[PDB]
């Protein structure tokens, strides 16, 4: 009895659900995709509507809502295609496709306000006086957790320089090739910060991919400021854990939920399918690190591997209310008739 | 013009391309250099998985952008 409604379990779809809760519960995201200008749209082809219609019903059916027009607009309905591709290629395969929907719109710009950071790679030769910086976007970090004891030394790791040397010199114009380091470093953070956990790798000594179920600690208020180039004392990085998309399974398959806590207040339920339960903040955070690996139950291997955060000083926008008069009449007329 | 990949070992290598190279030529590229067959090749850029047909300059890769290689099964 949360008052959040679950998705149905439709076939072998992994972390659609999971993907889908989050961004819903993102409402800043879930209004823009409202005032989508959808009237010429196709539905068996429209991710833009079938999007529209996925949160409609997360918003208003008392029933588990079904996502079959959803994954046959965007044209994943088999297993494979979930298996080969990540969270964040679905992610970002969505939100480029709002994204364009939205140009020229009331809502453009939505996506990159919300979710697209800036940072410099840098590339900086050791023995000559050329240093190369390039701007360059980003709508999720990938981090690296193999090794790591948290969130910081994955950071730590992120921004750590590679060496250009040997076979891999840089190529630095009129000085041809030369020893050099790469990095990157963060400008800004988003407001939506999406974490993917590398809870996968290839293991170099067996050419193997393989799972890794090691404890991987994340705090619920996540500090980043030394991180920027730059700090803003007004706006600091302080972080707000949102949601938590947890992976029972050795395998790229097996059992698929989501934390989420809606409100940003810590008050934690437990997304699975269509069963949507209050929980602890225990269940949510601390028993999602991973690190059980004696133990012979399903514990071993369930563990996050994609973290939601919101900047503390963009909680009220991107979590803003969102109500009946947020969604075109014209809209809700259209999906209405359809559910006929 | 010099484009970076990043390997599965997350070793980053240099790759000496064109704007008119298609991605495939570019994994050929990479396995002439590293030894990765093709098959096994699997490239992101821009959080998309690039399609084999397509050119660098289709995807706006310019010098200096760095591609990931990536498992072939990474979902769920």
């Amino acid at each position: 009895h949360t008052g959040y409604v679950g998705l149905k379990n439709q076939g072998a779809t992994c972390y659609m659900n999971s993907l889908l809760q989050t961004l819903f519960f993102t409402n800043q995201l879930r209004k823009a995709v409202y005032m989508m200008p959808t009237e010429g749209d196709d539905s068996s082809k429209s991710v833009p509507l079938a999007l529209q219609r996925v949160f409609y019903e997360l918003q208003h059916s008392d029933k588990p809502v079904g996502t079959k027009k959803l994954t046959k607009s965007f044209g994943w309905e088999t297993l494979d295609s979930f298996m080969q591709h990540d969270v964040q290629e679905l992610c970002r395969k969505l939100l480029d496709n709002v994204e364009n929907k939205m140009k020229g719109t009331c809502v453009e710009g939505t996506i990159p306000k919300l979710f697209r950071g800036k940072m410099v790679s840098y590339i900086q030769c050791k023995e000559v006086d050329y240093r190369s910086d390039r701007r360059e976007d980003y709508y999720d970090i990938q981090l690296s957790i193999k090794g790591k004891k948290n969130i910081f030394e994955s950071f730590v790791d992120y921004v750590a320089v590679e060496q250009l040397d040997g076979d891999n010199k840089y190529d630095a114009g009129e000085h041809g090739l030369q020893e050099a380091e790469k990095g990157v470093k963060f400008l800004t953070l988003p407001p939506v910060l999406h974490l993917q956990l590398m809870r996968f790798m290839y293991d170099p000594q067996t050419d193997q991919n393989i799972k890794i179920n090691d404890r991987f600690e994340f705090p619920e208020q996540l500090p980043l400021d030394e991180f920027l180039q730059k700090t803003d004392p007004k706006d600091p990085a302080n972080y707000i854990l949102h949601a938590v998309l947890v992976h029972s399974g050795d395998n790229h398959g097996g059992h698929y939920v989501v934390y989420l806590n809606p409100k940003g207040d810590g008050k934690w339920c437990k997304f699975d399918d269509d069963v949507v339960s209050r929980c602890t903040k225990e269940e949510a955070i601390e028993h999602n690190y991973g690190g059980h690996d004696d133990d012979l139950s399903v514990r071993h291997c369930t563990n996050a591997y994609m973290l939601v955060y919101i900047r503390e000083s963009k909680l009220s926008e991107v979590l803003q209310a969102v109500t009946d008069h947020d969604i075109p009449q014209q809209l809700v007329e259209r999906l209405q008739e359809e559910k006929r | 013009m010099q484009i970076f990949v990043k390997t599965l070992t997350g070793k980053t290598i240099t790759l000496e391309v064109e704007p008119s190279d298609t991605i495939e030529n570019v994994k050929a590229k990479i396995q002439d250099k590293e030894g990765i067959p093709p098959d096994q090749q699997r490239l992101i850029f821009a959080g998309k998985q690039l399609e084999d047909g397509r050119t660098l300059s289709d995807y706006n890769i310019q010098k200096e952008s760095t591609l990931h290689l990536v498992l072939r099964l990474r979902g769920g």
